């Protein structure tokens, strides 16, 4: 077998940065390289072929150089919807392998989370189990801090959260909460809070209801 | 025009088997060399097998050499990977692609494959409703269902922006449940309902749940 | 052999330069009559040219153009016959050698050139030649109204030397004492079209042209029309007399000799002539030899494919997707293939649509072409040639550039996939500049061509010792290791068994799937009705008659499913009704109807 090696691991730049990534083969692998673009959770996009001759459709941003052994996928400007990971693909010795891949990051600046709260489905409460909602809406960087309060009680160990994956417009995640309580606690208890800390957050903020009253 | 859809993923037992189909338009399977590209979550992209049916030449990764078969009907214009002998590294999303120049071009959307014991679970949805502003957030809850993945669109595809429907997460119980919210002007509340397309193939389940301002 | 093909290229700067000289040397080594245009262009300063030195005749013209060789050594050269003209005027054209120590050819050489019989000479912009306008030119012409068709530019940058001291009349092709002008018409006695001699006994025979030792017609230098062993002739041999004499029966007319049979890839006629194409209410049929011959159609002629170069598409220079339906289920196509980037790309001046990879589908049922095949470009999605995976015999009677019958440039395929090709009848094959391409040295080219005087010409493809690996080189299973590509479905030869179209170690004789025999090296199955045998042969055969052993019931002599029940195995035969005994064998029914019979008997009849 043949090892394309991917440099770096990841990456993070800014709007209009000039990214540059690096693909090494172990043995001369001649002209007959490829560059894909897979964004999370699709299909890879084919970018660059036979190291420098670039697939139709793809903007003018990306280009292809080899020297030697050493493959250089680089981006003039980057774009926010250029978030993805860049494989390196060799085809002259068999089979085809695939560099580790390069995850390209994109930078901003500091954005505030939009904080909601969602009460427990009128239709699940008739079922024994009770799920509270918190949603952290377009905010970056990515590190905030939920902390759920029922009763002022502070909560551990029994919810999660889940990322979006960084917006191709504006470059900011989402965040959702999920706090999964018995409706036996639920019914124990009457104000649920939610409450946020980010980097754009000067003050924690809180988002609470009271249940089936107001 | 060129276009690859394939089938034939979802839920097997460790030791059982799955074959799944990659059918295509705008060009001849027979005479093209298609590939097939599996990616664990969370992993590069690995090469599982080839065939170019014109030839006859068949090729396998050892890594599945022995469980897989690679085949190619000519009059339905379809590849097929049959698999055998699954296990639980085994679990991806399977590509089909096409051989281009020295690169693959047209590839497949990607189906996945879920090698585990546990059985097909359907997923309840519940509704998120807004409160008592300016925009407001409403969405819906798919909790409890098993395996990957479930579809969630808005009124038929025709709402995409404001949109975000997280990545699932696993649970203690070993079952998934994601959220999928969407922001919407907070005068829009009543006169104006929005609708989730819930899709859970796997278990056969198409619900849709309108969320109102209750 | 001693004749050759000419090319046919004119002043077409070469298709791939590197191999360009090896395509003339294999062309014209030993070669003495070329039966076409002698082309020599494009030669190097350095170029070794040795192998042109037993070119005695040609039937065509000869044309000397661009070269930087100071001098083509062509001195055996007699006679030109101008059955082909350059420009539609020239027999002899030497043009362009040398830029406008230096370059350039700096004399003729033609020592033997004694007749040209038709069309005249044109010598332009050639710097360093001397002594062409020394040459006596109506003297070499047959008819002196082929001097009202010379043009000779005597231009030049060198003083030249005078001709050897030893010259008749100062008329020399070069410096040389043997280079002198030989004057064999306008030196001549009475009558006589060509002499050896001013006397009247020293006349040539009525048949020679160039000249001739003696007066009679075995001491021809050149048959004026025809060869016949040895003997000049007016005509290739209705008799009127009582009697038969020596000189062997009747011959075929070949070029400008008389022969007993056509040569290999040529077709006899009723003519009496040998040919590469048939004229028209003719087929073509093949003898148990392998031998060819035109003949008239018995019936309305049925259904012919034409290539390109031939019918319709005889002006047409490739295929395109206007015309690649003409070619749907032709097993055998009369003319070449030719594919070009115009092909794929398509003509947008006509309304013309670029073809597209899955149309030479077409071309999955054809077995022969009698012209030649040439692919200059092929669609990026197509890994190989498999779709002339058919393919047996590339006759070559069309040579592409008049040289080659196979040529595949600039394609980037990484394999051939020709797996049926069996057989190029002639011409030289040329594989050059596939960057991607294995498995052009893993084909034995020396079985698929017929005389030892064509060959692979081969530059700027994957390097051979980069093509080891699998899915790049031979697979085990390939006899002699000869494939088209990889895998055990490319093999030329199969080393052990077929099954279907691969190479497999085994056949399931005693262990396996579905049983099989043997025959002929290929593995077949068993009938589904055999049982399947330890350790041992299941059967002998595909019929279920020929099993050891049955799977269910016997009805002799078969192996059966079930019993007959009220079957008759053809009208006018009464219903055959049987039952099945303890061990299994169908037992025949007894007394007819009432109890119709069937193990323990039923009504019904
Ligand atoms: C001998 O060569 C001369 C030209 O001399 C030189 O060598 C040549 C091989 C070329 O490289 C030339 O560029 C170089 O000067 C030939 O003389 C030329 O003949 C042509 C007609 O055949 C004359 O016609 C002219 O054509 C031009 C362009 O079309 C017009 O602009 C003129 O009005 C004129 O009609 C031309 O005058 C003449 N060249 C010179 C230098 O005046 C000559 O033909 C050649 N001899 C033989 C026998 O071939
Ligand atoms: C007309 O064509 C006949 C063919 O029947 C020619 O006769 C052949 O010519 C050769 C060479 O001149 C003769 O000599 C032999 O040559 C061979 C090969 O060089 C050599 O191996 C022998 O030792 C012998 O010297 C021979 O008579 C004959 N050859 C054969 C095999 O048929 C004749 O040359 C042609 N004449 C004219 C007018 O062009
Ligand atoms: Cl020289």
């Amino acid at each position: 077998d043949i090892q394309m090696t991917q440099s770096p691991s990841s990456l993070s730049a800014s709007v209009g940065d000039r990214v540059t990534i690096t693909c090494r083969a172990s043995q001369s692998v001649s002209s007959a390289v490829a560059w894909y673009q897979q964004k999370p959770g699709k299909a890879p996009k084919l970018l660059i072929y036979s190291a420098s001759s670039l697939y139709s459709g793809v903007p003018s941003r990306f280009s292809g150089s080899r020297s030697g052994t050493d493959f250089t996928l680089t981006i003039s400007s980057l774009q926010p919807e250029d978030f993805a990971t860049y494989y390196c693909q060799q085809w002259w010795w068999w089979p085809s392998t695939f560099g580790q891949g390069t995850k390209v990051e994109i930078k901003r600046t500091v954005a505030a989370p939009s904080v909601f709260i969602f009460p427990p489905s009128d239709e699940q409460l008739k079922s024994g189990t009770a799920s509270v909602v918190c949603l952290l809406n377009n905010f970056y960087p990515r590190e905030a801090k939920v902390q759920w309060k029922v009763d002022n009680a502070l909560q551990s160990g029994n919810s999660q959260e889940s990322v979006t994956e960084q917006d191709s417009k504006d470059s900011t995640y989402s965040l959702s909460s999920t706090l999964t309580l018995s409706k036996a606690d639920y019914e124990k208890h009457k104000v649920y809070a939610c409450e946020v800390t980010h980097q754009g957050l000067s003050s924690p903020v809180t988002k609470s209801f009271n249940r089936g009253e107001c | 025009e060129v276009q690859l859809v394939e089938s034939g993923g979802g839920l097997v037992q460790p030791g059982g088997s799955l074959r799944l189909s990659c059918a295509a338009s705008g060009f001849s399977i027979w005479w093209s060399w298609i590939h097939w590209v599996r990616q664990a979550p969370g992993k590069g992209l690995e090469w599982v097998a080839s065939i170019s049916p014109s030839s006859g030449w068949t090729s396998y990764a050892d890594s599945v050499k022995g469980r897989f078969t690679i085949s190619a009907d000519t009059s339905k214009n379809t590849a097929y990977l049959q698999m055998n002998s699954l296990r639980a590294e085994d679990t991806a999303v399977y590509y089909c692609a096409r051989w281009w120049s020295s690169a693959m071009d047209y590839w497949g959307q990607g189906t996945l494959v879920t090698v585990s014991s546990a059985s097909t679970k359907g997923p309840s949805v519940f509704p998120l409703a807004p409160s008592s502003g300016g925009t407001a957030a409403l969405g819906c809850l798919v909790k409890d269902y098993f395996p990957e993945p479930v579809t969630v669109s808005w009124n038929s595809g025709a709402l995409t922006s404001g949109v975000h429907t997280f990545p699932a997460v696993l649970q203690s119980s070993g079952l998934y449940s994601l959220s999928s919210v969407v922001t919407v002007p907070s005068s829009s509340l009543g006169t104006q309902t929005y609708i989730c397309n819930v899709n859970h193939k796997p278990s056969n389940t198409k619900v849709d749940k309108k969320v109102e301002p209750k | 052999t001693q004749v050759c093909t000419g090319t046919d290229m004119k002043l077409r700067l070469p298709a791939s330069p590197e191999t360009h000289l090896d395509m003339l040397r294999h062309l014209y080594q030993g070669c003495q009559v070329v039966q076409g245009n002698l082309e020599l262009t494009y030669l190097p300063t350095n170029a070794s040219l040795s192998f042109l030195q037993d070119i005695q005749e040609v039937q065509g013209y000869v044309l000397i153009a661009h070269n930087q060789v100071r001098q083509v050594p062509l001195q055996r050269l007699r006679i030109v016959r101008g059955t082909q003209l350059f420009e539609d005027n020239y027999a002899l054209a030497v043009l362009d050698n040398g830029d406008p120590s230096p370059g350039g050819l700096r004399e003729l050489q033609l020592r033997s050139l004694t007749e040209i019989l038709k069309g005249g000479v044109l010598i332009q912009r050639n710097p360093q030649l001397c002594y062409q306008d020394t040459i006596l030119w109506k003297d070499i012409f047959h008819k002196n109204n082929q001097l009202a068709l010379t043009l000779i530019d005597t231009n030049r940058s060198r003083a030249c030397h005078p001709c050897s001291p030893m010259c008749k009349g100062s008329r020399c092709w070069g410096e040389s004492s043997e280079d002198c002008q030989s004057l064999t018409r306008t030196v001549c006695a009475g009558g006589c079209a060509r002499c050896k001699g001013p006397l009247p006994t020293d006349c040539c025979h009525e048949q020679c042209a160039a000249g001739c030792t003696g007066p009679k017609h075995s001491d021809c230098l050149a048959c004026l029309h025809f060869n016949h062993s040895g003997i000049c002739e007016l005509h290739c041999p209705n008799t009127d007399t009582f009697e038969s004499m020596p000189n062997p029966e009747g011959r075929y007319t070949f070029g400008a000799s008389c022969v007993t049979a056509c040569p290999y890839n040529y077709l006899s006629t009723d003519v009496g002539s040998c040919t590469l194409v048939c004229p028209l209410h003719n087929q073509e049929v093949t003898a148990e030899d392998g031998t060819q011959r035109c003949e008239k159609c018995s019936k309305p002629c049925a259904r012919v494919c034409y290539g390109l170069g031939m019918e319709h598409l005889r002006e047409v220079r490739a295929v395109t997707s206007a015309n690649i339906q003409e070619f749907a289920g032709c097993k055998k196509i009369f003319g070449s293939l030719a594919f070009l980037p115009e092909s794929f790309d398509g003509d947008p001046a006509s309304n013309t649509a670029p073809l597209q990879p899955e149309q030479l589908q077409v071309f999955e049922t054809l077995e022969e072409i009698t012209g030649y095949l040439y692919i200059s470009a092929w669609p990026d999605s197509l890994p190989d040639l498999s779709v002339f995976q058919n393919l047996q015999v590339i006759r070559g009677r069309i040579l592409h550039n008049g040289a080659y019958s196979l040529t595949l440039q600039g394609l980037g395929i990484s394999w051939l996939g020709l797996r049926s090709l069996r057989e190029l009848g002639s011409g030289l094959a040329l594989i050059h500049h596939n960057t991607h391409l294995c498995f052009v040295h893993t084909v034995p080219w020396d079985q698929l061509f017929r005389n030892p005087h064509q060959a692979l010409l081969h530059t700027a493809n994957r390097p051979e010792d980069e093509c080891v690996g699998e899915g790049l080189a031979c697979h085990q299973l390939c006899a002699r290791g000869h494939c088209w590509g990889p895998g055990p479905t490319q093999c030329v030869n199969c080393s052990q068994f077929l099954r279907g179209q691969e190479c497999v170690e085994e056949c399931r004789v005693l262990q396996g799937l579905p049983r099989e025999y043997v025959n002929a090296r290929h593995c077949l199955p068993c009938h589904p009705e055999c049982q399947p045998q330890n350790g041992s042969v299941t059967c002998f055969g595909p019929e279920a008659d020929q099993c050891v052993a049955c799977a269910h019931y016997k009805d002799p002599p078969f192996c059966v499913a079930r019993c007959p029940s009220g079957v008759k195995p053809d009208l006018s035969y009464m219903p055959i009704w049987k039952f099945p005994d303890e061990e299994g064998a169908c037992q025949p029914c007894p007394i007819n109807c009432t109890h119709s019979c069937v193990d323990l008997d039923d009504k019904g009849c």
